[PDB]
RNA sequence: UGCUUGACGAUCAUAGAGCGUUGGAACCACCUGAUCCCUUCCCGAACUCAGAAGUGAAACGACGCAUCGCCGAUGGUAGUGUGGGGUCUCCCCAUGUGAGAGUAGGUCAUCGUCAAGCUC
RNA sequence: UCCUAAAGAGUAACGGAGGAGUACGAAGGUGCGCUCAGACCGGUCGGAAAUCGGUCGCAGAGUAUAAAGGCAAAAGCGCG
RNA sequence: ACCAAACCGAUGCAAACUCCGAAUACCCAGAAGUGCCGAGCAUGGGAGACACACGGCGGGUGCUAACGUCCGUCGUGAAA
């Protein structure tokens, strides 16, 4: 799935996702996009389950943009395992989402065709996402 | 023969260009070669002095006589008299004062660069001290609540300032990163003679005050800045950062030259 | 140009150590004409004394002569004395001290003021 | 692999800030490579410790160019 | 376009927050050239409908501060992320006689019947909008019609291919770069 | 003029710079009543306190 | 009570980068040959020396011209000290403080001491 | 040496990343002189490149040694 | 009819990235009142302690799970 071809280290504290998202909240080259209003963050197997969802729906064209590319590492120990032995492994990359930030954009389709697909997008999501035009 | 190129007259011309010459020639020092304790000669005035036929400095019509700079002070904008340690005057002041101009020699200079004379405090000066300005906020209580904010008359000051049970001022502290200001030009000269990061920095340079005060007034920031407090008189509440980086910002633009200020004053005084 | 930040950039190493050190600098300015020479005191902006060629006694069409730069320097002495300066340091201004400066120097030694 | 082994702590900083009285020999800056460079009245020693040479108050003032931080003591 | 507006002689974050849940208002400002900022509140209701219409962006409205009247166009919208809706306007005077740069939308009216749709693969993709403006006040352009009906296949629309009517200039164009407009690509 | 200030809040759970500023005001138990001298720097105090303080001039 | 120019400074992009016309009156390099000092990890351009037989443009010197850079408001927002709350991995209220970015637009800087030239 | 460390110091974890248990008789001291990396054009067997000339540069190089902080008074380079 | 440095424009993210940058916290100087009548400092006698627990706000690890574990700062219990 998405995620750096190189990275400057291997491991990522676990930080906090505060305040919201002024920067990234305004739809810039579709017409149509998919902004979430909750804060959370996406394992990038979400990112691919909705893009598969948005590309099937459409089947004749139009663009699709993918806003959010995950880049923090989060580790998982594995089982059987007792606390305080290092530091687990990195299993799969995050994607941090704060309210207001753009998911998808979308452009060349119809004004409800893709109202309908991002529904399809939404459900595959852990976030309350709405719907917003270009302005 | 080259045709001189100047705004001046031809006669203008002359008088300035011998005045010049004259200057350079007659008057080889000025505040920079006295220390403290440099012993060097004047050539007073015909006052106490006899007038000498012959002369041996260049231009000289007075004797000269031997004595000790204590150190400089400023009678002008171009203008500077040097401090003896020799206590006559021909006056009843406790130190002579004697216009650099007159110095034809020096015969030793003391230790570091020129030094300014510290003229001892007058009552004046205790009393315009720069902590002596009023500190806190001072509103008027007219109505019932009791103010805890600091807030513009906002047209109170124009429909009722004569009929009142009594005037009461209370004093509202500021925070502690502001500076509450009264008088805008009296804190501005204060300031850039005792504030620590302009103290010694303009002993060289002479500030247009009246323009750079003006200036702060034009900047939209002291703008912002700006409470009505009373009826007659516009206060300031402004952050010590912002009003230190507008200072800094504007002030060097706002120098001019010592010789044409001092040449106002002639031209003014004369007139 | 190319020479002179290249000299300003050699100079500067001696004139900021005479600044940390509060001494009285005795600067000098070579010409491919004529040489200039100043006394300036310990706040590199503020000039004491100063002997040069252009003076309306000195100037004769030969100046620019290691002779004339000798004539500079014992002309300077005695101004610098006329201040009563004396303990001062010799800033060559990044000229390589070897010809007209070195002749200027020893000039400024026999001129009764001591380095 | 295994990663624990930190340093000591050299106890670094800056003292006597801009509004002191020093002695003359006090230690202004313990620093680490030069954030303040060498005022009026200070030495700049051997691993670029700022010390005072005179009495006087710190000052902290930024001067000439390249926007360097100068420690200066003024006799105040 | 017609706004009423207020005073709002009361500044700060608690008195900003205040307004917007209490009387429903949106803090504002009028600063222009040659008088000094002045703050204004106004109605989040009678904002929507400016913002609703299509043309209100590049448009001189109106402002009735009190009894006041002065021509005000607006270049800034302050939004919330997170829901959605107006903030704080932040607009600016109008003088008579000044270069007033502003944004101005595109519509891109003939895409019907276009050479690389109805010929080629058909797909029209709208990379830049609302496009800069530099004009005086005394012309406003509403919009700039951008016809993409004789565009083939694989070519692209430059900035300098569209024209600005009538004495309007582009900043873009002014400095060292040509930004693509539209472009007509084969479906995938 | 004076201003008198009442202690309506125990001194218990505070901080140490708040049961401090209290102390310095001169209250010694709730509901105890003092007159101090309303000065730029005895009002300070106050503003600091102002929840643990009835203000009733 | 002027203009030109040299030296050292105050302050370091509101002082910077780029785009013409120019200065012979001293400097500014260039230049004759490098003889006499001195110099080249080899060079008379760097450095030095006898000036001016020559030269005023390349070079620099200041002196025009606001595209770029830099400065940057007001307002709002984020953040936050103190106290209290909620649906408590986050936010709100009262009070105080309050950025960064963005947003009309200025500028070919402003000054200190010495020295020289233009008229005489 | 950096972070965690919350804009003075300090601050733990079997917490995240790296190094040292040396070298220099000149790799030290002093005087005097000079710019770096990188891009482009040209130049025979070299060619994207070796050594050379020119411009654009405006430290993005270099530090004896790991990383951090500094270096046009260069703390970098050469000669007696 | 793929790919593609370099440059321009728009547009997002870093604890080990900063052209910037607070609030608080820190130091030094001057003052009025308060201090239960002393608050500080120094020299000595006697000690006890060196298994800590929970709550709020900031963090590391953990699954931003555990009345989980390790820190900074206040409160309570320990000892009301
Ligand atoms: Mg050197
Ligand atoms: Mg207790
Ligand atoms: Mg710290
Ligand atoms: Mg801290
Ligand atoms: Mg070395
Ligand atoms: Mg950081
Ligand atoms: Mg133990
Ligand atoms: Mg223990
Ligand atoms: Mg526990
Ligand atoms: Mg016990």
């Amino acid at each position: 799935m998405l995620q750096p071809k190189r990275t400057k280290f291997r491991k990522q504290m676990t930080g906090h996702n505060r305040g919201l998202a002024h920067r990234g909240s305004k739809v810039s080259f579709g017409e149509y996009a998919l902004k979430a209003t909750s804060r959370g963050r996406l394992t990038a197997r979400q990112i691919e389950s909705a893009r598969r969802a948005l590309t099937r729906h459409v089947k004749r064209g139009g663009k699709i943009w993918i806003r959010v590319f995950p880049d923090k590492p989060v580790t998982k120990k594995p089982l059987e395992v007792r606390m305080g032995k290092g530091k687990g492994g990195v299993e799969y990359w995050v994607a941090q989402i704060q309210p207001g930030k753009v998911l998808y954009e979308i452009e060349g389709v119809s004004e409800e065709l893709a109202r309908e697909a991002f529904a399809l997008a939404a459900a595959k999501l852990p976030l309350a996402t709405s719907f917003v035009k270009r302005t | 023969y080259r045709e001189p190129v100047t705004r001046l007259t031809k006669e203008k011309l002359e008088w300035v260009i011998s005045r010049r010459k004259e200057r350079k020639a007659e008057q080889p020092f000025g505040r920079a070669h006295f220390p403290a304790g440099t012993r060097a000669i004047f050539e007073s005035c015909s006052l106490r002095y006899l007038d000498e036929n012959e002369r041996v400095y260049p231009g000289q019509r007075y004797e000269t006589f031997e004595a000790t700079v204590l150190g400089v002070v400023a009678n002008g904008h171009n203008s500077y008299v040097a401090i003896l340690d020799m206590p006559c005057d021909l006056t009843e002041s406790r130190n002579k004062a004697i216009n650099v101009s007159w110095c034809r020699g020096i015969v030793s200079r003391g230790e570091g660069n020129f030094t300014w004379f510290k003229e001892e405090s007058t009552e004046y000066d205790r009393n315009h001290g720069w902590n002596i300005r009023e500190k806190h906020p001072t509103v008027r209580w007219a109505e019932g609540p009791r103010p805890t904010k600091v807030r513009s008359l906002t047209w109170a000051e124009e429909f009722d300032y004569n009929r009142a049970v009594d005037p009461v001022y209370i004093e509202i502290n500021k925070h502690h990163s502001q500076y509450y200001i009264t008088d805008m030009r009296s804190f501005v000269m204060f300031t850039l003679r005792e504030h620590p990061a302009y103290a010694n920095s303009f002993k060289d340079h002479l500030h247009k005050l009246d323009k750079l005060v003006m200036a702060l007034y034009s900047d939209p920031t002291i703008k912002a800045a700006e409470v009505k407090l009373s009826r007659y008189s516009v206060s300031w509440l402004i952050s010590k950062k912002k009003f230190h980086k507008v200072l800094q910002r504007l002030l060097p633009f706002y120098k001019t030259s010592r010789r044409k200020a001092q040449e106002e004053d002639d031209k003014a005084i004369s007139e | 140009s190319v020479k002179k930040e290249t000299r300003l950039r050699r100079a500067r190493k001696a004139r900021l150590k005479m600044r940390e050190l509060e001494t009285v600098r005795l600067c000098v300015y070579r010409s491919s004409q004529h040489i200039y020479a100043q006394v300036i005191a310990a706040d590199g902006g503020k000039v004491l004394a100063s002997a040069s060629t252009l003076d309306k006694d000195l100037r004769e069409g030969a100046t620019g002569n290691i002779d004339a730069a000798k004539k500079v320097g014992q002309l300077v002495a005695e101004r610098a004395k006329a201040a009563g300066v004396t303990q001062v340091a010799f800033d060559r201004s990044g000229f390589k001290y070897h010809g007209r400066v070195k002749a200027l120097a020893d000039a400024a030694r026999e001129g009764g003021l001591e380095f | 692999t295994r990663n624990g082994r930190d340093s000591e702590s050299k106890r670094l900083g800056v003292k006597l800030f801009g509004g002191q009285a020093v002695k003359a020999g006090n230690i202004l800056v313990r620093q680490r490579g030069t954030k303040f460079h060498a005022g009026y009245g200070v030495g700049l020693g051997k691993d670029h410790t700022l010390f005072a040479k005179v009495d006087g108050v710190v000052k902290f003032e930024t001067k000439g160019a390249f926007g360097r931080k100068y420690v200066s003591i003024v006799a105040a | 376009f017609i706004l009423n507006a207020q005073v709002r002689s009361d500044l700060g974050k608690g008195a900003s927050r205040r307004l917007r849940r209490n009387a429903g208002l949106v803090p504002a400002v009028v600063y222009g050239g040659d008088k000094e900022p002045q703050s204004v509140t106004l109605e989040l209701r009678e904002i929507a409908k400016l913002l609703e219409n299509e043309a209100a962006f590049s448009h001189v409205i109106a402002l009735n501060v009190g009894g006041a009247k002065e021509t005000v166009l607006i270049k800034a919208l302050q939004r919330h992320p997170a829901k959605g809706f107006v903030m704080h306007a932040d607009f600016l005077r109008v003088v008579a006689d000044h270069k007033l740069t502003a944004h101005v939308p595109l519509h891109f009216i003939n895409e019907e019947v276009a050479v690389g749709v109805k010929q080629a693969g058909g797909e029209i993709s709208h990379t830049i909008s609302e496009v800069e403006v530099s004009c005086l006040p005394k012309d406003l352009p509403e919009f700039i019609e951008v016809d993409m009906a004789k565009v083939e296949l694989g070519q692209i629309v430059h900035l300098s291919d569209l024209k600005a009517p009538k004495g309007v200039e582009l900043v873009q164009l002014a400095h060292g770069n040509d930004l693509a407009v539209a472009n007509i690509h084969a479906s995938r | 003029a004076t201003v008198k200030v009442t202690l309506v809040k125990s001194l218990n759970g505070r901080l140490a710079n708040h049961k401090a500023c209290v102390k310095g005001l001169g209250l010694r138990r709730i509901n105890h009543t003092v007159e101090v001298q309303d000065t730029p720097e005895n009002r300070g105090m106050i503003n600091k306190a102002y929840y643990l303080l009835r203000v009733e001039g």
